[PDB]
């Protein structure tokens, strides 16, 4: 009770006649609201995995992302989803991380050979065709779609590479037509015995197994270069309440205070207004403006 | 030739609303009563981009159509190219090799390489135009103001238009011109082609303390330089 | 702890958990390990439909680099307030003056 608190603030069991400042009343906030602008520039990964055309193993493309807002939570609506072993980063916390630029690697991989593309692995296409670094940040998107992209007359248009003598370092390509050198042999220029030219092709069939199936492998990669980040992930939910002591957070600027309608005419480039002696007076809504 | 800039070069440094208070800002502004370089369009040399350039132009036929930025004109390092048009602007930082003279709109003077960034927005463009370019914190800022009309005595605050997240090293810059029916070669002479009679201005920013007077509606009505 | 605990084709008895529903308060432990998910779909989704088993087996070999060799770490918890204490060094006493 305020009598014994007055005995508490002066450290004496008996108080005399007079007015005493004991404490300071302060209203605790009830709710907390965060707001962010609209998802205008949505990310065009719909060109990547929802497309029908795809590249080969050695002829993979690299499609970069400059400025977008991301959305990976809606990407899980696909039915052949079965592999998402992410590398370094948990898939839950990636939605809040904001990076600089995103590169995608789109190709098709033999479904028995999908375990070779992993950090700390050795295999056929891993050491000779395509490898990821051990400091890689990203995941693999692999799914089977043999019901749509194949026919019984032979879907051997997707080509691949089995072997070569050297080892390709990652982040380059080769469309080089190089002759096999076994030993004491000159180059002829035409195919034949011990001139094993590596132009190969797979054996895509619609009924070709359940584990030896075409897995459309998309390896999406995230890069940082100690720069100001451009590619932002899916933002938090936006909710708004007025005339109540709530926590406000409009692109930062976290605090406690009520929100009331104003009457002034602000300039369009202003984002948050500051009163005298460095106190925030007014912040405009990033959604409804 | 030279011209003294009387009260120009004042922009919004903090993008906040302040109603009828005076703010002492310590940033980079053009000092008052300082000289700027004056040019006449009726060939341009390269000018250094030290730590920020205030650009000014009074035109009546829209003959300048952008700028070129970058620490080098060669294709070894990433340069910047901003060209304006009648409908839109394209901001393009991707390190193309440029000629010894800028192009006159032959609608191409650039080659191919690793290309990185591209930007579409609203069009940036007697008619007076002012522009300020800054790169201190790795963010490209342009403050502009178009007032109908040497340089006038009227005060005018310059509002921020765009803010790019590119942080390219900039050391040199170069202006753009445009002329009717102009063909260009990799090897250019000093003759050129005829255009409208106009002029443009180039200033330089220095770190100065400025006390900006804000109005009731958040507009800057007057400014006072400390070391003047 | 490379010569003692790291095994070839084994060393799977030590477990580690990849996620948790909330940040655990300090000096606490948990033994039960039911499968947790995103909430709107049931458990046993270890195939990859947005569900993970928390306790994963590492099973690494000594061919790896120094960043992921198993380090047998032991933390000592102390409280240095004024209280009746009976655990300190072998420093002898001196008769009372
Ligand atoms: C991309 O695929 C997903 C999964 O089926 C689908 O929900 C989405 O609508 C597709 N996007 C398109 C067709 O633009
Ligand atoms: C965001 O979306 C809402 C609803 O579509 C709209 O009313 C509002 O004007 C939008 N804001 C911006 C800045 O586009
Ligand atoms: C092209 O630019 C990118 C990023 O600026 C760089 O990683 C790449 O090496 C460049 N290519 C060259 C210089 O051939
Ligand atoms: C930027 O350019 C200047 C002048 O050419 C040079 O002194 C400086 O080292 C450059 N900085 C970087 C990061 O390249
Ligand atoms: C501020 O704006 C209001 C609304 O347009 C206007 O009535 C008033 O005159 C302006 N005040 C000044 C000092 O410009
Ligand atoms: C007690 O158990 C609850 C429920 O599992 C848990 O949240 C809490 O952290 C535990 N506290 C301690 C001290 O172990």
């Amino acid at each position: 009770d305020p009598l014994s608190e007055t005995k508490c603030t002066l450290k004496s069991f008996t108080v005399e006649k007079g007015i005493y400042q004991t404490s300071n009343f302060r209203v605790q906030p009830t709710e907390s609201i965060v707001r962010f602008p609209n998802i205008t520039n949505l990310c065009p990964f719909d060109e990547v995995f929802n497309a029908t055309r795809f590249a080969s193993v050695y002829a993979w493309n690299r499609k970069r992302i400059s400025n977008c807002v991301a959305d990976y939570s809606v990407l899980y609506n696909l039915a052949p989803f079965f592999t998402f072993k992410c590398y370094g980063v948990s898939p839950t916390k990636l939605n809040d991380l904001c990076f600089t630029n995103v590169y995608a690697d789109s190709f098709v991989i033999r479904g028995d050979e999908v375990r070779q593309i992993a950090p700390g692995q050795t295999g056929n296409i891993a050491d000779y065709n395509y490898k990821l670094p051990d400091d890689f940040t990203g995941c693999v998107i692999a799914w089977n779609s043999n019901k749509l992209d194949s026919k019984v007359s032979g879907n051997y248009n997707y080509l691949y590479r089995l072997f070569r003598k050297s080892n390709l370092k990652p982040f380059e390509r080769d469309i080089s037509t190089e002759i096999y050198q076994a030993g004491n042999k000159p180059c002829n220029g035409v195919a034949g015995f011990n001139c094993y030219f590596p132009l190969r092709s797979y054996s895509f069939r619609p009924t070709y197994g359940v584990g030896h199936q075409p897995y459309r492998v998309v390896v999406l990669s995230f890069e940082l270069l100690h720069a100001p980040a451009t590619v932002c992930g899916p933002k938090k939910s936006t909710n708004l309440v007025k005339n109540k002591c709530v926590n406000f957070n409009f692109n930062g600027l976290k605090g406690t205070g009520v929100l009331t309608e104003s009457n002034k005419k602000f300039l369009p480039f202003q984002q948050f207004g500051r009163d005298i002696a460095d106190t925030t007076d007014a912040v405009r809504d990033p959604q409804t403006l | 030739a030279y011209t003294n800039s009387f009260t120009r070069g004042v922009y919004y440094p903090d993008k906040v609303f302040r109603s009828s208070v005076l703010h002492s800002t310590q940033d980079l502004f053009l000092p008052f009563f300082s000289n700027v370089t004056w040019f006449h369009v009726i060939d341009n040399p390269v000018l250094p981009f030290n730590d920020g350039v205030y650009f000014a132009s009074i035109e009546k036929s829209n003959i300048i159509r952008g700028w070129i930025f970058g620490t080098t004109l060669d294709s070894k390092t990433q340069s910047l190219l901003i060209v304006n048009n009648a409908t839109n602007v394209v901001i393009k930082v991707c390190e193309f090799q440029f000629c010894n003279d800028p192009f006159l709109d032959f609608r191409v003077y650039s080659s191919a390489n690793n290309c990185t960034f591209e930007y579409v927005s609203q069009p940036f463009l007697k008619n007076l135009r002012e522009f300020v370019f800054k790169n201190i914190d790795g963010y490209f800022k342009i403050y502009s103001k178009h007032t109908p009309i040497d340089l006038p005595q009227g005060f005018s605050a310059l509002e921020p238009l765009v803010d790019l997240p590119i942080g390219i090293n900039i050391t040199r810059f170069q202006t753009l011109l445009a002329l009717h029916r102009s063909y260009l070669t990799p090897g250019d002479s000093s003759s050129g082609w005829t255009a409208g009679a106009a002029a443009y201005y180039v200033g330089y920013l220095q770190p100065r303390t400025f006390l900006l007077k804000y109005n009731e509606n958040g507009t800057i009505t007057d400014a006072v330089d400390c070391a003047l």
